[PDB]
């Protein structure tokens, strides 16, 4: 019962650092166009990247 | 001249204050389709719809934007992003833009002025004002500027945040 | 002066008018060889033969076309793409563009004016208007272009339509 309860904790904390760190890097990378006066992102990376 | 005259006009509206603590301690500008205020000032902006919004803050470039409500949106500013060699207006005197970098003359910016922008000769904003350090008579800003579409940062040694 | 004398020389000869319940709910333009009008005006086009062929609709664009008649084909409209900055003129006064986007002052349209051809200086049409969001002392228009083979379309954010 230990063990099982141990792996999927972490498991779990595995999944969520990852999806977590994920969601930073596109937020990081995608933050540079939202500041700049009007223009608009590369359809490409609008395409490879939920972009508002 | 006239052209002072015009350029108080265009400030009169097109820059917006924040407070803090009772004191004045930066100012905000709406460029284009963005309201911009620079992170390293606290306080709340004096405006009744302003504050009320989400912010998207970056600590890399030291700024927060927004997008601006379209109840107000035509209180625009005219981006523009050429930056050719020479003399560019302020609020407080003409600056210079020479080697790739922004000169004013030695003790025209007191800290607390940062966030006002820098208008071109047609009067278009081209960038807006961070920080400043000082060697001999001169000043060298610390500005950030919207080349193509990176809004790309140039600051000189020594700088301080005002 | 002249220029307005020879807008409405045009403007009578190529602009038609729909109906729809006795009173006028939009216009109908012919540019080009193709007879064009918005999709959301629905109405009976104020002619006999316009209306008895058939039309092609899309939704995407906002807009129904169609092939010009033979015999109304002199009555043309001398289309053109190139989109510089500055002044142009409409029927109900001056709209500049700049920024990409095409502006009126205040509130010069009313709900269903729409379809009235945009003209540029020498004459020629260069947009199709539908639409239009109100903002202070301006409003920005929504319309439809025609950069090279493709027909664009663009809508400022809060457009009311017309």
């Amino acid at each position: 019962v230990s063990a099982v309860v141990g792996m999927s904790l972490l498991a779990l904390i595995s999944i969520f650092a990852s999806c977590y760190m994920l969601v930073a890097a596109r937020s990081k990378c995608l933050t540079p166009y939202a500041l700049t006066p009007g223009a608009a992102v590369p359809w490409t990376l609008g395409i490879l990247c939920c972009a508002p | 001249g006239k052209r002072e005259r015009m350029c108080m006009k265009i400030e009169n509206d097109c820059i917006f204050e924040v407070k803090h603590e009772g004191k004045v301690t930066g100012y905000a500008c709406l460029v284009g389709d963005k309201v911009m205020k620079p992170a390293h000032v606290k306080g709340v902006i004096d405006n009744a719809d302003l504050a009320k919004l989400a912010f998207k803050k970056s600590s890399k470039y030291d700024l927060e934007c927004a997008q601006i409500p379209v109840h107000m949106r035509s209180d625009a500013s005219k981006y523009t992003h050429e930056k050719p060699e020479g003399h560019y207006n302020w609020h407080h005197g003409a600056v210079q833009y020479s080697g790739g970098r922004f000169t004013i003359p030695t003790g025209a910016g007191k800290p607390g002025d940062s966030g006002r922008p820098i208008f071109d000769n047609k009067g278009r904003v081209v960038a807006i004002v961070l920080g400043g350090a000082n060697e001999g008579s001169r000043t060298a800003l610390s500005v950030v500027t919207w080349n193509k579409d990176m809004v790309t940062r140039v600051t000189p040694e020594g700088s301080e945040e005002w």
